[PDB]
């Protein structure tokens, strides 16, 4: 399934 | 053989004043299975394949959370890169993201992905070791600095090696009867006169799956490479694909040319010629 | 920033057959950015109610979309796809060829 939003650019 | 799960994120800024937009799409092999669109009314991750529809509310609850989180980060991401490139806060720009896993015949992680683009050019990408990054320029290194501090390299490796992989296998089992079925192409040949000394022979391949296919025209057992016009493989609209290959040949001597169709749904490659 | 041009293909979901219901497809790809105008045309007329696939891109970051609508191939009727994109001088029209 989806991957977490992670860190911003 | 080899299977894959892929996600495609698109983040668009859009002045004058429209809020930035985030679209997300998920694929298993050549089959889409989920969708999200910050513009749509739903505001949730919607199913686009039957075999995911049979999933608990908790599943769609998480998927939706992620999409919303991505949607909230989008404006800041676009605003950040706009700064790295000293670009005006008046123009439109795009950030694309592709990640996912490749499942080998052995059942283990064959390859992993996490790469981004800014305005259609490679921006930053996770290497094949899933342990390091490749920045396209000193701007992307601003992002790299960030993702390294947060240890994002790992923690995406963990996902790729675990979840991506377990859920890919899951989708593959539930949609087994289609996802793992190969629809062989229906084939035929057409003929159109170009001039008096020449004519066009077109080889058709219809309704096949998966998209991977190979069309070649042969004469004297030789491939007419730079004389063959191969059109991009296209979606039929029903889930399958279409493709053709044309070659210009001297009139009369039409029969010295044979089309060779190769697809994993066929036992022997298909061989045909023009039948007036 | 470089902006990529739209490749266009006009065709039908199933093999064309006069009097038989079918789907008219317009496949656009290889373009950038994603904003694009695609219309199906029946005799030069903007046509019925067209839907399109969800925005997706290729390995090289170029976008692709499938615009489709319900139609019944007719002898006297002509169909075409009209596409507009920032990279184009003006709208480009591709006629539907029953053999392409």
């Amino acid at each position: 399934y989806t991957s977490g939003p992670g860190i911003r650019y | 053989g080899s299977h894959s799960m892929r996600y495609f994120y698109t983040s668009m800024s859009r002045p004058g004043r429209w809020e930035p937009r985030f679209i997300a799409v998920g694929y298993v092999d050549d089959t889409q299975f989920v969708r999200f669109d910050s513009d749509a009314a739903s505001q949730r991750m919607e199913p686009r394949a039957p075999w995911v529809e049979q999933e608990g509310p908790e599943y769609w609850d998480r998927e939706t959370r992620n999409m919303k989180a991505e949607t909230q980060n989008a404006p800041v991401n676009l605003r950040n890169l706009r700064g790295y490139y000293n670009q005006s806060e008046a123009g439109s720009h795009t950030i694309q993201r592709m990640y996912g896993c490749d499942l080998g015949p052995d059942g283990r992680l064959l390859r992993g992905y996490h790469q981004s683009a800014y305005d259609g050019k490679d921006y930053i990408a996770l290497n094949e070791d899933l342990r390091s990054w490749t920045a396209a320029d000193m701007a992307a290194q601003n992002t790299q600095r960030k993702w390294e501090a947060a240890g994002e390299a790992e923690q995406h490796r963990t996902y790729l090696e675990g979840e991506c992989l377990e859920w890919l296998r899951r989708y593959l089992e539930n949609g087994k009867e289609t996802l793992q079925r190969a629809d062989p192409p229906k084939t035929h040949v057409t003929h159109h006169p170009v001039s008096d000394q020449e004519a066009t022979l077109r080889c058709w391949a219809l309704g096949f799956y998966p998209a991977e296919i190979t069309l070649t025209w042969q004469r004297d057992g030789e491939d007419q490479t730079q004389d063959t016009e191969l059109v991009e493989t296209r979606p039929a609209g029903d889930g399958t694909f279409q493709k053709w290959a044309a070659v210009v040949v001297p009139s009369g001597k039409e029969q010295r040319y044979t089309c060779h169709v190769q697809h994993e749904g066929l036992r022997e490659p298909l061989t045909l010629r023009w039948e007036p | 920033m470089i902006q990529r041009t739209p490749k266009i293909q006009v065709y039908s979901r199933h093999p064309p057959e006069n009097g038989k219901p079918n789907f008219l497809n317009c496949y656009v790809s290889g373009f950038h950015p994603s904003d694009i105008e695609v219309d199906l045309l029946k005799n030069g007329e903007k046509m019925g109610k067209v839907e399109h696939s969800d925005l997706s891109f290729s390995k090289d970051w170029s976008f692709y979309l499938l615009y489709y609508t319900e139609f019944t191939p007719n002898e006297k009727d002509e169909y075409a796809c009209r596409v507009n994109h920032v990279t184009l001088s003006g709208p480009r029209t591709v006629k539907w060829d029953r053999d392409m």
